[PDB]
C-alpha cells in the first residue's frame, strides 16, 4: 500500500500487469481471478450463538431458575415441561430472527455495489465482486469506491473519511505520488466520493487490502434492541411482578388453610410459569422479524429493526423532486436566447441524437450565435460526461451534454482545458469553471457557468441581443423572469447559462427548457396515503412554478395549497413553521440544511418523518430523517449508506406498505397481550377463589403447566403471526406511545377471564353438589378451561372484527396450535401414563359436548359486543 | 392527439430480419420528428431509429447502417426494419412522435407502450 503510495503510477503498471486507458483483458481478468480472489473476504455461528443468545432473556433466566428450583426438589415432569415450554419459546424466536436475518442478506445481495469500469477500454457496468487487480475504473459523484484504488489521473476528486477513520472532515486526493487518510495518493475501502469525477487502477481487492479488518470489527456488533422490545420486556417484568404478587398472596391464604405444602408449593410454581409472559419478548421479535421478511417481500433492505415498528407510527413523509417523484430523467427540450429567439429540441434521453430547429428549420454548428453559445456553454461547463451512451454524473449536467452532442458540438468539451475550478454546491446553487482553448493558446481564458436562475442573472453583467453585447437592464430581466416562468409552469426545469472573461464579469445568454417526466405509480399511491391519513410533501432545490407544476400533475398539489421558499423558511422560528408546515405541500429552493429545519420541524410536532430522497448534497438529513429511504435504480451510494430503508423497484406502494405493516405489528401484539392476559387472569383468580374458598383446586400443577404452554407457546405465538387486515389499515396513524393496553382492551380481557371463571365456577360446584373428592371433577374443570382456553384464542384472533367474519383459514398456524392443543388435551384425557401424571381420568362424550357449548359461551358474548361496539360506532 | 401502437414487434433472435410498424391516429406532415427509442431490459433507454424536420434520418452508434427506418404520409404507420441485432442490444422499443408547437411550452412528447425483445437463449 504505502510501496505502492510512493511508487510512481507508471511503476506501479509496470509491477502489476495493467493498461492505463484500455484496461484488462477478460482472460486477464479470469487470469487474476484464479490468484487473486474475489472481493469477498472469507465468509461472515447460527447453530451455536444465535441458540444461546435467546437465553439471556430475563424472564427466561427466571422460568430456568424456576425449574432448577423444581430440580431441586426432583420432580422430573414439573422441569422438563418448564424446559420444553422455554426451549419451543427458544425455538420460534431463533427459527424466525434466522430466516429474517438470511432474507436481509439476500436481498442485500440482490443489490450489488456496481461500478463504472472500463474493462475493455469502453464504460461498463460491472459489480464489485467481478473486480479484479489491475482493472481501471471510472469514478462518478456518489460512488462507492470498487476496490483498492490508486488513480493515474484526478481534475477534482473528493474522499471521505467518515467509513474508517470516523471524522467528517473533507479530504482532497493528490494526482501526484507521494513518499511514505493517512495517503491522499492511494484510495480507501469503505469510502465514497462527494464531490468530482476521477479514474484509477486497482493494487488489490478481498483480504489484502489493509482496510478489512474494520469491516471484520463492523460485523461484529449486534443490533440493539429496539424502544418497542425494551417496552414490552418493561410490560412482561411487570406482569411478572403483578403475578408474583398474586401467587404470594395466594400461597399466604393457602398456608392458612393448611393446604399440603409440596403441592402447593408445585401449584405456585406452575402458576408463576404460567402467567408470567415468557412468549412476550418472543412474539415481539416474532413479528418484528415477519416485518423485515414482508419488506424483503415488498423489496425493501432494512438495516435495522427499529425502522419496521417506526414506520408504523409515520404520519409525515417528506421527499425530493428529482430522483424521487420524478425518474430524474433530464433532456433539454426548449431553448430561449438572449436575444428572444427560440429554439425547440428533438429528443429524449442522455444522447446526442436531436434536432435542434429556429423558425421552421433546424440549426447546427456555428449557424446561429446565440443557440451555439448556450449550446457550447452547456458542454466545458459540465464535469460529468457521457461515454457510450450512458450517463455518468449528475443527470442534468449530462442532459445539456446530450443537448450539446445533439446540436453537433460534442469536441469542445475536450478543445477546452480548464485549470481551476469553481465547484457546484446545493447551497451555492451555481456552477463555474474557466478553461483555455487547446489550439487557441494565444487567446485568454474565459469564465462559463451554469446554475439557479435568479443567481445565475445576480453574478453576470450584460447580455447579448441582435449578436451584439449590452449591458443588462430591469426590462429584460423582466423578460427573462416571465419567460422563466412560463418554462417552469409549463413543467420544464430551468437552468440559466452565461459566460464571461472572469468571474463577477460574466454576461448572460439565455435558457435551456429540461423536461423530466414523473415517475409511473406515484400519483395513485400519494392519492392512496393521503386518503390513508399522512401528509405526503415535496422538499425541492428547484424553483417554485416547476415544484408547484410537478405536485400539480401528481395530485400533490390542491387547488388552494400554500408553497413557501427556503428564504421564508429559515426566516420563520421553529413554533410558527411547526404551525405552518401541514398546510405546505411544496417547499422549494430548500437547501440540505432547509430539508434537515423541515425534519426537525416536523420532529418536533411528535410526527414520525420519512425522508425519500436521492442526491449527494447532503445524507446528514437523511440521517436526521426517523426513517431514510433511497432508491434503488438511480440511486447514489452515499444515500444508500446513509438510509435506514432501500426499495430497488422505486414504486411508492411499497413505502405505502411498510406503514401497513408497522401498523399490524401492533394489532397481532395486542391479540396476544389480550389473550394471554385473560387466560392468565382467569387461572390465577381460579386458584385465588378456590384455594381461598377451601374447596379443593380445580387445577393440578401439571395442568397449570399445559395450561402456560397453551397460554405462551404457539397457540399464542399464532395470534401473534395473525395476518393483517385491511380496514385496520385504513384506521389513522398512532402517536409513539404504543397503547397497547386500552380501557376497552382491557374490559374485554375482564370479560372473557370472568365467563371462564363463572363457567369453570359452575361446572366444579356442579360435580361438587355430592361433596365427594374425585379427580373427575379435577379433569372436569381442567377440560372446561382449556376449552375456554382456545374460544377465548379464538375470540382474540381479530380486535375490531367478528369471530366468523374473519375466518378460520387465515391463520394456519392458529389452526395447527389449536388442534395440537385439542389433541394433546384428548391424549391427557384418555392415555392411561397421561391419565396417571396428571391425576386424570376418562370422561364421556356428552359431557365434552356440554363443556363445548359451555365454552362456547364466550365466543358468542365476545362476538355479542363486537357488533355492539361495531353498531356503536356507526 | 397521437396514439401509438406498436404492430409486428416482439423478441427475435440474433441474427434475424423483421419489420416493426407504428400506427400513429394523428398527422405526420405536422410532425417534428417521428422516432424509435429502445429501452433494454434491465437498463436505460436509447433510441434505435428516428426522422425529423430536417431529413436528416437517424441511426443509432451501435445499429448504424443495419436498422433502417421507412415511412410515407398517407398510411400514417411508420416502419422500422433491423438486421441482426445483438443480445446486449435487446430492449422493449418504444414509439415517439411529437409536433411543433412559442407560445405553448408543452410536452408534445407522446410514448408508445411498445413490445420487448429480448435474446436469452442464442442458440
Ligand atoms: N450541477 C449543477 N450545476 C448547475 N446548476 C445546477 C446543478 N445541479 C442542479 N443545479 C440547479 O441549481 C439549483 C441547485 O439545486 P439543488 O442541488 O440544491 O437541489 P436540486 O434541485 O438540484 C435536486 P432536488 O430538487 O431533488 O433537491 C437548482 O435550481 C438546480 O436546477
Ligand atoms: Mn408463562
Amino acid at each position: 500500500s504505502k510501496k505502492a503510495s510512493e511508487l510512481p503510477v507508471s511503476e506501479v503498471a509496470s509491477i502489476l500487469q495493467a493498461d492505463l486507458q484500455n484496461g484488462l483483458n477478460k482472460c486477464e481478468v479470469s487470469h487474476r481471478r484464479a490468484f487473486h480472489g474475489w472481493n469477498e473476504f472469507d465468509i461472515s455461528e447460527p447453530l451455536w450463538k444465535k441458540y444461546i443468545s435467546q437465553f439471556k432473556n430475563p424472564l427466561i433466566m427466571l422460568l430456568l431458575a424456576s425449574a432448577v428450583i423444581s430440580v431441586l426438589m426432583h420432580q422430573f415432569d414439573d422441569a422438563v415441561s418448564i424446559t420444553v415450554a422455554i426451549l419451543i419459546v427458544v425455538t420460534v424466536a431463533f427459527v424466525q430472527e434466522y430466516r429474517s436475518e438470511k432474507s436481509l442478506e439476500e436481498l442485500s445481495k440482490l443489490v450489488p455495489p456496481e461500478c463504472h469500469c472500463v474493462r475493455e477500454g469502453k464504460l461498463e457496468h460491472t459489480l464489485a465482486r467481478d473486480l479484479v487487480p489491475g482493472d481501471t475504473v471510472c469514478l462518478s459523484v456518489g460512488d462507492r469506491v470498487p476496490a483498492d484504488l490508486r488513480l493515474f489521473e484526478a481534475v477534482d476528486l473528493s474522499i471521505d473519511e467518515s467509513s474508517l477513520t470516523g471524522e467528517t472532515t473533507p479530504c482532497s486526493k493528490v494526482t501526484a505520488p507521494q513518499p511514505a487518510a493517512s495517503r491522499s495518493n492511494i484510495a480507501f475501502m469503505g469510502t465514497l466520493v462527494r464531490c468530482g469525477k476521477a479514474k484509477g487502477v486497482v493494487i488489490g481487492t478481498g483480504e489484502n487490502s489493509e482496510f478489512g479488518e474494520v469491516f471484520k470489527m463492523m460485523q461484529a456488533e449486534e443490533a440493539p434492541k429496539t424502544p418497542l422490545q425494551k417496552s414490552m420486556d418493561l410490560l412482561g417484568k411487570q406482569l411478572s411482578f403483578y403475578s408474583f404478587g398474586i401467587i404470594g398472596i395466594i400461597m399466604l391464604v393457602g398456608w392458612l388453610l393448611g393446604k399440603d405444602i409440596l403441592e402447593m408449593f408445585t401449584i405456585s410454581v406452575s402458576l408463576a410459569v404460567a402467567a408470567i409472559p415468557e412468549g412476550l419478548p418472543i412474539v415481539v421479535t416474532v413479528t418484528l422479524a415477519l416485518g423485515v421478511m414482508r419488506m424483503v417481500k415488498k423489496r425493501a433492505i432494512v438495516k435495522k429493526l427499529p425502522i419496521v415498528e417506526t414506520l408504523g407510527c409515520c404520519n409525515v413523509i417528506c421527499s425530493d423532486k428529482t430522483g424521487t417523484l420524478t425518474k430524474n430523467e433530464m433532456t433539454v427540450t426548449h431553448i430561449f436566447t438572449s436575444d428572444g429567439l427560440h429554439a425547440e429540441v428533438t429528443g429524449v434521453g442522455y444522447n446526442q441524437f436531436g434536432e435542434v430547429i429556429v423558425d421552421g428549420d433546424v440549426v447546427h454548428g456555428f449557424y446561429n450565435p446565440a443557440v451555439s453559445r448556450i449550446v457550447e456553454a452547456g458542454c466545458v461547463c459540465n464535469d460529468a460526461v457521457i461515454r457510450n451512451n450512458t450517463l455518468m454524473g449528475k443527470p442534468t449536467e449530462g442532459a445539456l451534454i446530450a443537448l450539446a452532442m445533439k446540436m453537433g458540438l460534442d469536441g469542445l468539451q475536450q478543445d477546452y482545458i480548464r485549470k481551476a475550478e469553481y465547484p457546484f454546491s446545493s447551497e451555492q446553487k451555481w456552477m463555474a469553471v474557466k478553461c483555455v482553448h487547446r489550439t487557441q493558446q494565444d487567446r485568454p481564458e474565459i469564465c462559463f457557468m451554469k446554475g439557479a436562475y435568479e443567481q445565475v442573472i445576480k453574478y453576470c453583467t450584460t447580455y447579448q441581443s441582435k449578436g451584439q453585447t449590452l449591458t443588462l437592464t430591469q426590462q429584460q430581466r423582466d423578460v427573462y423572469q416571465q419567460e422563466k416562468a412560463r418554462m417552469g409552469s409549463a413543467g420544464l426545469r430551468v437552468l440559466a447559462l452565461a459566460s464571461g472573461p472572469e468571474l463577477g464579469q460574466l454576461t448572460f445568454l439565455g435558457l435551456v427548457g429540461i423536461i423530466d417526466p414523473p415517475r409511473t405509480g406515484v400519483k395513485e399511491a400519494v392519492t392512496t396515503l393521503i386518503a390513508s391519513g399522512v401528509s405526503i410533501k415535496m422538499i425541492t432545490g428547484d424553483s417554485q412554478e416547476t415544484a408547484v407544476a410537478i405536485a400539480s400533475r401528481l395530485g400533490l398539489y390542491s387547488k388552494t395549497s400554500q408553497s413557501v421558499s427556503g428564504e421564508e423558511i429559515d426566516a420563520m422560528d421553529v413554533q410558527q413553521l411547526s404551525q405552518i408546515v401541514p398546510k405546505v405541500a411544496v417547499f422549494y429552493r430548500a437547501s440540505p440544511r432547509h430539508k434537515m429545519k423541515i425534519i426537525k420541524s416536523l420532529q418536533k410536532n411528535g410526527s414520525v418523518v420519512a425522508m425519500t430522497g436521492d442526491g449527494v448534497n447532503d445524507a446528514v438529513a437523511l440521517k436526521a430523517a426517523d426513517i431514510g429511504v433511497a432508491m434503488g435504480q438511480t440511486g447514489t451510494d452515499v444515500c444508500k449508506e446513509a438510509a435506514d430503508m432501500i426499495l430497488v423497484d422505486d414504486d411508492f406502494q411499497t413505502i405505502m406498505s411498510a406503514i401497513e405493516e408497522g401498523k399490524g405489528i401492533y394489532n397481532n401484539i395486542k391479540n396476544f397481550v389480550r389473550f394471554q392476559l385473560s387466560t392468565s387472569i382467569a387461572a390465577l383468580t381460579l386458584i385465588s377463589l378456590a384455594t381461598l374458598m377451601n374447596f379443593p383446586n380445580p387445577l393440578n400443577a401439571m395442568q397449570i403447566l399445559w395450561i402456560n404452554i397453551i397460554m405462551d407457546g404457539p397457540p399464542a405465538q399464532s395470534l401473534g403471526v395473525e395476518p393483517v387486515d385491511k380496514d385496520v389499515i385504513r384506521k389513522p396513524p398512532r402517536n409513539w406511545k404504543d397503547s397497547i393496553l386500552t380501557k376497552n382492551l382491557i374490559l374485554k380481557i375482564l370479560v372473557s377471564s370472568i365467563i371462564i371463571v363463572c363457567g369453570t365456577l359452575f361446572v366444579f360446584w356442579r360435580e361438587l353438589r355430592d361433596n365427594v373428592i374425585t379427580p373427575r371433577d379435577t379433569t372436569m374443570t381442567f377440560t372446561c378451561f382449556v376449552f375456554f382456553d382456545m374460544f377465548n384464542a379464538l375470540s382474540s384472533r381479530s380486535q375490531t372484527k367478528s369471530v366468523f367474519e374473519i375466518g378460520l383459514c387465515s391463520n394456519r398456524m392458529f389452526c395447527y396450535a389449536v388442534l395440537g392443543s385439542i389433541m394433546g388435551q384428548l391424549l391427557v384425557i384418555y392415555f392411561p401414563p397421561l391419565q396417571k401424571v396428571f391425576q386424570t381420568e376418562s370422561l364421556s362424550i356428552l359431557d365434552l359436548l356440554f363443556l363445548l357449548g359451555l365454552t362456547s359461551s364466550v365466543c358468542i358474548v365476545a362476538e355479542i359486543i363486537k357488533k355492539v361496539e361495531r353498531s356503536r360506532e356507526k | 392527439q397521437v396514439q401509438l401502437q406498436e404492430s409486428g414487434g416482439g423478441l427475435v433472435q440474433a441474427g434475424g430480419s423483421l419489420r416493426l410498424s407504428c400506427a400513429a391516429s394523428g398527422s405526420i406532415f405536422g410532425a417534428d420528428w417521428m422516432g424509435w427509442y429502445r429501452q433494454a431490459p434491465g437498463k436505460e433507454r436509447e433510441f434505435v431509429a428516428g426522422i425529423g424536420h430536417g431529413a436528416s434520418t437517424y441511426y443509432a452508434d451501435s445499429v448504424k447502417g443495419r436498422f433502417t427506418i421507412s415511412r410515407d404520409n398517407a398510411k400514417n404507420t411508420v416502419y422500422l426494419q433491423m438486421n441482426s441485432l445483438k443480445p446486449e442490444d435487446t430492449a422493449v422499443y418504444y414509439c415517439a412522435v411529437q409536433y411543433t408547437q412559442y407560445r405553448s411550452y408543452d410536452s408534445l412528447l407522446y410514448w408508445g407502450q411498445g413490445t420487448q425483445v429480448t435474446v436469452s437463449s442464442g442458440s
